[PDB]
RNA sequence: GUAUGAGUAGCGAAAGACAGGUGAGAAUCCUGUCCACCGUAUGACUAAGGUUUCCUGGGGAAGGCUCGUCCGCCCAGGGUU
RNA sequence: AGUGAACCAGUACCGUGAGGGAAAGGUGAAAAGCACCCCGGAAGGGGAGUGAAAUAGAUCCUGAAACCGUGUGCCUACAAC
RNA sequence: UUAAGUGAAUAAGGGCGCACGGUGGAUGCCUUGGCACUAGGAGCCGAUGAAGGACGGGACUAACACCGAUAUGCUUUGGGG
């Protein structure tokens, strides 16, 4: 029947956006952990 | 006999053979559609050497309908629906000839099945 | 069910002496003394029973 | 002096079982007949080790052997290649490897 | 990395035949004829979603559950007012 | 082995997301990287050449084992290993 | 010639040894990167817009570097030939 990954494309930049991650405390913490590790896409 | 595949699907195979190999006298196909053909090419051609009405309209059930066949105009544009043909041409050929004219000749394989192919021709 | 072992090397050839590739009835030609299949027509040639056959 | 040029085709793309069948009626015998006996079988394989035997007799012939009417076939043999390797979608999930095998073929004609 | 099982199981529902092309090579490409299948859909337009797969000219090493001169594949040019 | 990473690596790839994460160095002193002929559609190969060495020819120093083959000296079709 | 008795040799294929290749990359030698430290410098950057990035810049431009509409670079002061 009906599975899972039904892809859209404004949800996927209105939950993991970026300006949704440098709204907060915790999703700084989750950039500069992607800064740090050398990661080329920081968020999606 | 020698089914190929369901019954109404070998009618259609050999009402398809044989309206070829009426048309062009000779024809270049695999083995076993070799023998049934040639048993039905030979059935439908004595038909061909009544030339009554009853022959005609039984003859007129296993040939493919409408098949053009025109090397002919004189000032015109003469057409021959290959029963026609059976009917005036192959017909007085062979009013002396009893049964038996057809000829296979074995030549060889297929590239892709391995089907040993054969030929068939008319004298 | 499923092989209880490996197969030897020896089995494996035993097993396999049966598993060859003959090849059968090989004549010579008549108008060009090449070698053609019994009952077949000749490919290079063209003839058969010493007639021509392959023409148009 | 010397006889009995060589060829070969390094990675032909079939089996080297399948294919060392074929050879299976080929040595020992002349050269003449060998081609013959080629011709009349139904393997991809045949049409194949043709070329690789009709070069040989175009190198001995051209550059130092002769009278290509006493040649024999004295030795031919079939080697593994490298193989590819590739998968295929098994049902329930998982995945099954697949081998694509590939041949070295030789083959050499000595005069008598 | 390579064996055994083994040249075994499988090749993922549905109808093709002939003639002539093309070409080193043809059941599997092109053309023609007859046949046949769906037709509240196997037909026409759109919203998502995919992101150059579209078109023109070349190629056949790898993908194509076989073949392949062919392709939604490879190479080059060009198209979205 | 030594950082995960001696090479275009936090990349390829997997997961919606936080996150997880590889394999891959060596021709010769110098490309002098095989003009020319021949079979072959091509690939591949045989001479001739470059080279001290081509079994150093781009899968490119040495090149073991499992595994796959060719030839041959000795034995084997009343035998329970 | 009869009779009785004895009875060798050949391999569809296989075994053992030897000899020669094929796949595969262990091992020998080697370093273009690492690891742990020593001595010394240095211990902040930002509303004059930071760290990190996107897009662009060449005759050819797919990537990496450097650069920024003055874009593979402008001015000046010393080195160098
Ligand atoms: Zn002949």
């Amino acid at each position: 029947m009906k599975r899972t990954y039904q892809p859209n494309k404004r949800k996927r930049q209105k939950v993991h956006g970026f300006r949704k991650r440098m709204s907060t405390k915790n999703g700084r913490r989750v950039l500069a952990s992607r800064r740090r590790k050398g990661r080329k896409v920081i968020s999606a | 006999r020698k089914l190929g595949r369901t019954s109404s699907q070998r009618k259609a195979m050999l009402r398809d053979i044989t309206t070829d190999l009426i048309i062009n006298e000779r024809i270049v196909t695999t083995e076993a559609r070799a023998k049934e053909v040639r048993s039905t090419v030979e059935k439908m051609i004595t038909l061909g050497k009544r030339g009554d009405l009853h022959a005609r309209r039984q003859a007129a059930t296993f040939v493919r309908n409408e098949v053009a066949s025109v090397r002919e105009e004189d000032e015109s544009i003469v057409v021959e629906s290959a029963l026609q043909k059976l009917f005036n041409d192959l017909g007085p050929r062979f009013a002396e000839r009893q049964g038996g004219y057809t000829r296979i000749l074995k030549t060889e394989p297929r590239r892709g099945d391995a089907a040993p192919m054969v030929v068939i021709e008319f004298v | 069910a499923v092989p209880a072992r490996r197969t030897s090397k020896a089995k494996k050839a035993k097993r396999r002496t049966h598993y060859k590739l003959t090849i059968k009835g090989l004549n010579a030609c008549s108008n060009c003394g090449e070698m053609k299949k019994s009952h077949h027509v000749c490919p290079a040639c063209g003839h058969y029973d010493g007639k021509d056959v392959m023409s148009k | 002096q010397i006889t009995s040029a060589k060829a070969t085709a390094k990675t032909v793309r079939t089996s080297p079982r399948k294919a060392r069948l074929v050879i299976d009626l080929i040595r020992g015998k002349s050269v003449a007949d060998a081609i013959s006996i080629l011709k009349f079988t139904p393997n991809k394989s045949a049409g194949i080790i043709e070329k690789v035997l009709m070069s040989a007799v175009a190198n001995a012939e051209n550059n130092f052997d002769l009278d290509v009417e006493s040649l024999v076939v004295s030795e031919a043999f079939v080697n593994e290649g490298p193989t590819m390797k590739r998968f295929r979608p098994r049902a329930k999930g998982s995945a099954s490897p697949i081998n694509k095998r590939t041949s070295h073929i030789t083959v050499v004609v000595t005069e008598k």
